């Protein structure tokens, strides 16, 4: 199936009724007058805009954003230094070298982003088998400066301290897709 | 050993097809200082033309030699032509990186590079 | 398990011994200026060196090349080694002559009173090997170890 | 008084150039889109004062979207050299701001800010267009808080 | 449990903190360092423990999909108490 | 979150700060690592 | 030195070299290369500015991610020095402006800013007080400055000993206050300068000479004391420099001579401006002072630098001084200045 | 079978079939046509026969393959003739394409089809570019996509991922000027390569 989009050319022995239907289109450019009055037709309209620091536009559960580190319930580091999220950050952005936590457990002593790398792809929060790192709902931490972008692990955690009021109602909605 | 040569013969044919490209050159470096905006006075300049050319001097195979002239009638068609930059003209000269020293002693004074 | 030693009490900078008589932390511009000082003063005989150890076959050299270009050979070494009859010629008196895969092909050994157990511990395991497979009887020379 | 008058005048002068502040019709990549999205009808650049003009001799602002590679970099700053001198930058992107993707390939630079200064920098592989927004109001702040009429009264 | 080393910087989870004579703690000047002060050394410890019934049991973390993989544990031992290596809660077996 | 309000869980902050850009307060990175070597300890005692 | 002072990296750019350093004066002319000088080879390099976060843009880059820490300060009060110097193994000084403003003078600015530093800074424990005088300046001078600037090259040395004391020749390069000073009298009908120019013997010195100096001098064993003298080759006589500069800037020339007797008041006029004036009364008498021959002193050239003649290195800060038709001309053309060894 | 993608026998016969027919056709420069599991056509040939196996394939009433789209150059450094060059064409007529790939070293070059396919004004260019296979008779071979100081040829796989020079602004010269490289993270190649054949009798016997 194919249609022709421009072909119409036949000459019909155009009457001179279909004349000034034509040398009245020409002589008064009316077909420009029917583009004048479409956008008359829109300053009558709501503009859409919306006062962003007032009204910040909708989003979704699953907006990937500012990563964080998630806790347990009862305190204790959702993270098990497996590696298995910078062996798939595809831009190469994880540093996470661990040790033994002095209580026998096996948690970090190094965690990294670089978020002038962090593509924000979500294959860090999708690998995680235990829902430490997540990429929260932030997107205004914009910052003055190229080092306050080299998220360690204690503006990290912290930072899961602080959204998981907020990441955990996402999560809730999301643990049966995925 | 029988291999199939490329733009020349014997390495002899091989030779004028350079100077015909140092013929080239030596007539346009008072070209570029004045097109665009650089230090160089001129001598500086074609000196330099020679010191690039005397590197590759060590070469004595023809399709080696048929092949960086080709490299460089680019690199002078992208001269020639204002294709390049002051940028990319004085990025030969090396000016930044601090020449390292040849000798032993004080090339571990800084690092392990043998 | 040893790699935990590779960090630990290294050594990093060159000291220098103090006016006081103390280690400092100085520059291999002002460490070798001294210690060439005190190799153009003295000269010949009462210049030498002890090796030992976890050391190269190429740092032997130049500091057997660098002492001998001031005439010594005092160039000696921790654990003695025979030298009354060709202690350092003819390649046979300091080696294992036969390949250590060789112990494979042996009906007999003679351990004299060493531990390849705990003295190149993995010679031991040849032997072990040997032990079991293809009938072999050993004579341990000195000292019952288990 | 004297510096009352100063710090009002330099709180007056800034309210200008943080108001109509005329951003530059950069491009490069992905990125440049959300800026688009931030030019449509729901973050009106517009309504901030901030306009698109598509020389930087009548531009305030540089918004550096994309890979800034070896080749383009001489051209951002023959272009970043050729404003008046309030000039400011945003860097939008992690392509922008470090190289996100290709910070080890080789015709990429790993940062604006290897070449040119910056004042502020966007995160986001795309940063949403309300987090562009976020930039330009927060470099629309960054100068508010200048002092160059106070620190030539104390000088 | 951040407690401030004798030249005056905090400590993190893991003693990192800059030695007296360190260059680097410039960069905290007219600024400061970002340490939590929720360390997971104590919290897990201010966590009783589950006094079950049975000597095999499963942990997880409040839901199945919600984290921790469920792994069993082997509590035949009375005096030490048996964890997993995800969380650090501990379990015994009341008999 | 009046009627549908989220769980506390006593780590979560309850004073929340704002986007510390440049001001103090603001966050410095580090190197979070134990330092990973140890050189050696010159005695106090010359010979 | 500690474990991170230790030099472990080649060259430099993401490199370390044991030079955290403290650069005052790195807001304006000089100190914009040795910052550049210092972070290109990897080094931290704190950077105290009293002034714009706007003019110190410029040296957010030549830093390789986290060598360049700003912070604020002012000459009149403490704690404000003994936060910057606290975690260096150098200190550089390049303070001095020109001329004088309300609330800093001459003597506020090169007796008492080194001093309060360098005292400050020996409590801190730093091995090195880079200072930089100005050549000519021994004392008894015409001018005003010059008779301070070895005020503070003594109450240095009776404060913090065992200082670096660079003094160097009248600096030239892009955005200098030298050759665009010069280039400027254009402006006027033509260049009153004193004497037809003669009187005047001047060695000027280029920029970069100074600041790979200064990179070099914190670094050697040598230099723990050794004052230095910082002045180039090519002993140019004024009348024959200013002639160079435009015949280079290619406009026009010719003298207008004149007494110090008025020479020295139009700086009287000038310097009533608000702004950064465009002479002084001794801004004028500086470039008459300018007398010197080299007699003991150490030098660039065992320092690490091999200087640069001015006759290379004019077109990059005269270039932009010319017209169209104009605008291209080759220092091949411009016949070079005639030196006078004496 | 419900996760398996049917092999569709009908059109792994018609371009066999067309494989012998461009072989006997033209024994010259040609050597194992091959047609894969995916049902896709190779005509590997020798270098000194690529223009008249394109005219060919441009001009010849049953293999009417006028519309070029790609030319690629696979690197494969454990042979002579390193450069593997793949060309692959389209019928519009018959709704088929093919793969005409070659080989070269790193001086052994490829005539020119620009009179074939002009379309490879361009695609050999890039091949010149990031690799260094010259082209006999092509209107201004130059580099596109790289630099116009860039010495190497990068997707040799003798070329380091991050190069060996990169640019940064020089305050001292006012240029954006090259010194050597020097990292900040020096990227981590990971042995992500398993034991385990996952393909026998699919292998490499001795
Ligand atoms: C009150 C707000 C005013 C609204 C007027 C803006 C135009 C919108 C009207 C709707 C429309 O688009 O009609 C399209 C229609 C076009 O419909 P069309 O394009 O689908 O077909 C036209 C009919 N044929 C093809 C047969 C010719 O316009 C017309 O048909 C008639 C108007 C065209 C002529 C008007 C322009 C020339 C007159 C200039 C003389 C001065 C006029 C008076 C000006 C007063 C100021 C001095
Ligand atoms: C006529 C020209 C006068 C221009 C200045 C008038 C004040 C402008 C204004 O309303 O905003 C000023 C601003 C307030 O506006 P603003 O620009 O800071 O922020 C607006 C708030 N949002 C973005 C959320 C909508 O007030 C000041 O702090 C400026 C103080 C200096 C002005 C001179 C005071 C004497
Ligand atoms: C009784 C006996 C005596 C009577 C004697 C009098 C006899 C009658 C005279 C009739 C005159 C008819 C009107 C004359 C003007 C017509 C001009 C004209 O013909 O324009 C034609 C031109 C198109 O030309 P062309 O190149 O051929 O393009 C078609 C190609 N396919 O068209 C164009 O290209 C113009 C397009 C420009 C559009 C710009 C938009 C204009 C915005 C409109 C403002 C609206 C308000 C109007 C205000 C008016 C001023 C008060
Ligand atoms: N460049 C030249 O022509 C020559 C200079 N010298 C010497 O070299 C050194 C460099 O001076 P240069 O940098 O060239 O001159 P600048 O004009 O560049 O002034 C340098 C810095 O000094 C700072 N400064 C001056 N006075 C004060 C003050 N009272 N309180 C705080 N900061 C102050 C300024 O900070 P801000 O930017 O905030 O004003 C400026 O950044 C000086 O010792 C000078 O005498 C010697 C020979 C030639
Ligand atoms: S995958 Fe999750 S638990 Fe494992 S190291 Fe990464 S963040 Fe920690
Ligand atoms: S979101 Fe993607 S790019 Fe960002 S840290 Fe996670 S895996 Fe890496
Ligand atoms: S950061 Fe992401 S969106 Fe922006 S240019 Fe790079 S790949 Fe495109
Ligand atoms: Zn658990």
């Amino acid at each position: 199936t194919y249609k022709y989009v421009n072909k119409k050319e036949q000459e019909s022995e155009v009457d001179m009724k279909s004349a000034t239907d034509n040398a009245a289109r020409i002589l008064m450019w009316t077909e420009l007058i029917r583009g004048l009055g479409m956008t008359l037709s829109y300053l009558f309209r709501e503009p859409a805009t919306i006062n962003y620091p007032f009204e910040k536009g909708p989003l979704s559960p699953r907006f990937r954003g500012e990563h964080a580190l998630r806790r347990y319930p009862s305190g204790e580091e959702r993270c098990i230094a497996c590696k298995l999220c910078e062996a798939i950050c595809p831009a190469q952005a994880i540093t996470i070298e661990a040790e033994p936590r002095a209580d026998g457990s096996r948690r970090t002593t190094r965690y990294d982003i670089d978020m002038t790398k962090c593509i924000y792809c979500g294959f860090c929060q999708e690998a995680c088998p235990v829902d430490a790192i997540v990429e929260g709902p932030n997107f205004e931490f914009s910052t003055e400066t190229h080092e306050e972008l080299l998220y360690n692990k204690e503006k990290l955690l912290n930072n899961g301290d602080k959204w998981e009021a907020e990441i955990a109602a996402n999560i809730q909605a999301d643990y049966l897709y995925r | 050993t029988s291999v199939k040569p490329i733009f020349s013969r014997d390495l002899n044919e091989a030779k004028r097809r350079v100077r015909e490209l140092y013929r080239a050159w030596y007539r346009e470096v008072p070209n570029t200082v004045h097109l665009m905006q650089l230090d160089i006075t001129v001598k500086q300049g074609r000196d330099k033309v020679r010191e690039m050319f005397m590197k590759n001097a060590h070469v004595t195979d023809p399709r080696v030699v048929d092949l960086l002239v080709i490299k460089g009638k680019m690199e002078l068609q992208e001269t020639i032509k204002v294709w390049k930059q002051r940028t990319h003209v004085m990025r030969f000269f090396h000016e930044t990186e601090t020449p390292r020293p040849k000798d032993f002693l004080s090339k571990f004074y800084m690092g392990h590079d043998p | 398990f040893a790699y935990d030693g590779l960090k630990r009490q290294r050594l990093t900078e060159p000291m220098v011994r103090n006016e006081k008589g103390l280690l400092t932390y100085t520059s291999w511009e002002d460490a070798l200026s001294r210690v060439a000082g005190m190799l153009q003063n003295f000269e010949g005989n009462a210049v030498a060196a002890i090796a030992g150890g976890l050391v190269d076959a190429e740092a032997l050299v130049a500091l057997k090349d660098l002492l001998n270009k001031v005439d010594s050979d005092n160039l000696c070494t921790e654990e003695i080694f025979p030298t009354e009859g060709a202690g350092t010629d003819l390649r046979s008196n300091y080696l294992l002559n036969t390949t250590i895969a060789g112990v494979e092909e042996a009906d007999v050994v003679l351990l004299v009173g060493t531990n390849p157990r705990f003295e190149a511990p993995l010679f031991n395991a040849r032997i072990r090997k040997s032990w079991l497979h293809n009938d072999l009887k050993v004579a341990l020379i000195g000292s019952p170890v288990d | 008084r004297a510096e009352y008058v100063v710090t009002k005048l330099d709180d007056l002068i800034n309210w200008a150039r943080r108001s109509s502040l005329w951003p530059m019709t950069f491009g490069l990549a992905c990125c440049a889109v959300e800026m688009m999205h931030m030019a449509a009808p729901r973050y009106d650049m517009d309504r901030f004062g901030v306009v698109f003009r598509a020389s930087p001799r009548q531009a305030d602002v540089m918004i550096v979207a994309g890979t800034l590679t070896n080749k383009m970099a001489p051209a951002l700053r023959k272009v970043y050299d050729q404003m008046p001198e309030p000039r400011y930058v945003v860097s939008m992107g992690s392509c922008a701001n470090g190289g996100g993707y290709y910070h080890y390939s080789y015709s990429v630079v790993r940062g604006c800010d290897r070449i040119v200064p910056v004042d502020i920098y966007v995160p986001g592989c795309p940063p949403t267009a309300e987090a562009l927004l976020y930039g330009i109001l927060q470099l629309q702040r960054k100068i508010k808080r200048e002092q160059k009429l106070k620190i030539w009264y104390r000088r | 449990g951040v407690q401030v080393s004798p030249s005056g910087e905090k400590i993190t989870h893991t003693g990192q903190v800059y030695d007296e004579k360190d260059y680097r703690r410039v960069r905290f000047v007219d600024r400061q360092k970002e340490v939590n002060e929720n360390f997971a050394i104590d919290l897990i410890a201010q966590q009783p423990v589950n006094e079950v019934e049975h000597r095999i049991i499963a942990c997880d973390g409040g839901g199945g999909a919600l984290g921790h993989p469920k792994v069993y544990i082997n509590l035949d031992k009375e005096t030490k108490t048996g964890t997993c290596g995800y969380c650090g809660l501990q379990f015994k077996q009341h008999h | 979150p009046t009627t549908n309000p989220p769980t506390a869980r006593k780590f979560i902050w309850t004073n929340h700060k704002f986007n510390v850009s440049a001001t103090p307060e603001q966050y410095v990175p580090y190197s979070t690592t134990r330092k990973k070597i140890h050189e050696w300890v010159p005695p106090s005692t010359p010979y | 030195l500690h474990h991170a002072v230790i030099p472990h990296g080649k060259g430099g750019r993401s490199s370390v070299s044991g030079v955290v350093a403290t650069v005052f004066g790195a807001t304006g002319f000089l100190g914009r290369y040795v910052v550049n000088h210092l972070g290109r080879m990897g080094s931290q390099v704190i950077i105290p500015y009293r002034c714009d976060v706007y003019d110190i843009m410029h040296l957010r880059l030549m830093g390789d991610l986290g060598q360049l820490t700003f912070l604020e300060w002012d000459a009149r009060d403490k704690d404000s020095i003994r936060k910057a110097v606290q975690h260096s193994n150098v200190v550089i000084n390049l303070i001095g402006r020109e001329w004088e403003t309300r609330n800093f003078d001459f003597e506020d600015v090169f007796v008492n800013i080194p001093r309060a530093i360098a005292q400050a800074s020996k409590e801190a424990g730093v091995e090195r007080f880079i200072h930089v005088s100005h050549l000519n300046a021994s004392m008894k001078s015409s001018s005003k400055s010059l008779r301070s600037k070895a005020v503070g090259e003594k109450e240095v040395r009776s404060v913090f000993p065992e200082a670096i004391i660079i003094r160097p020749s009248d600096i030239f390069g892009r955005e200098d206050r030298f050759l665009n000073h010069f280039a400027n009298y254009r402006w006027f009908l033509a260049v009153p300068l004193v004497s037809l120019g003669f009187k005047t013997v001047k060695q000027p010195v280029y920029v970069a000479d100074v600041s790979k100096g200064i990179v070099n001098a914190t670094k050697d064993p040598d230099a723990v004391g050794k004052t230095f003298a910082f002045t180039g080759p090519n002993r140019y006589l004024l009348f024959h420099l200013v002639k160079y500069i435009f015949g280079m800037t290619h406009r026009t020339f010719i003298p207008y001579p004149l007494p110090l007797f008025v020479y020295s008041w139009i700086g009287k006029l000038f310097g009533l401006s608000p702004f950064e004036p465009w002479t002084t009364k001794d801004k004028v008498e500086r470039i008459h002072i300018s007398d010197v021959m080299p007699t003991d002193l150490p030098g660039l050239e065992d320092l690490g630098v091999q200087p640069t003649p001015l006759e290379l290195k004019s077109i990059e800060v005269l270039r932009r001084h010319r017209t169209y038709r104009w605008l291209s001309s080759e220092i091949e053309e411009t016949k070079p200045a005639k030196t006078v060894n004496y | 079978r419900p996760t398996v993608r049917p092999r569709s026998d009908v059109t792994h016969k018609q371009l066999s079939a067309f494989g012998e027919y461009v072989a006997e056709i033209l024994p010259k420069y040609v050597q194992q046509v091959q047609v894969s599991c995916l049902d896709e056509l190779e005509i590997c040939i020798h270098p000194d026969g690529v223009i008249p196996t394109l005219t060919f394939l441009r001009d010849h009433t049953n293999a009417q393959f006028k519309s070029l789209a790609d030319l690629t150059a696979v690197d494969v450094p454990t042979r002579q003739n390193r450069f593997e060059i793949v060309y692959n064409l389209l019928s519009l007529r018959f709704n088929s394409r093919i793969r005409v790939k070659t080989y070269a070293d790193e001086l052994t070059p490829i005539d020119s089809i620009v009179s074939v396919h002009i379309a490879a004004n361009w695609y050999e260019r890039e091949v010149w570019d990031m690799f260094g296979v010259f082209f006999f008779n092509h209107p201004d071979l130059r580099r596109i996509l790289t630099d116009y100081g860039f010495e190497g040829h990068p997707f040799r796989k003798d070329f380091p991922l991050t190069g060996y020079v990169e640019l940064r602004y020089d305050d001292e010269v006012k240029r954006v000027v090259a010194e050597p490289v020097e990292l900040a993270q020096e990227f981590r190649k990971f042995d992500l390569n398993s034991p385990w054949e996952a393909f026998p009798a699919y292998r490499q016997p001795p």
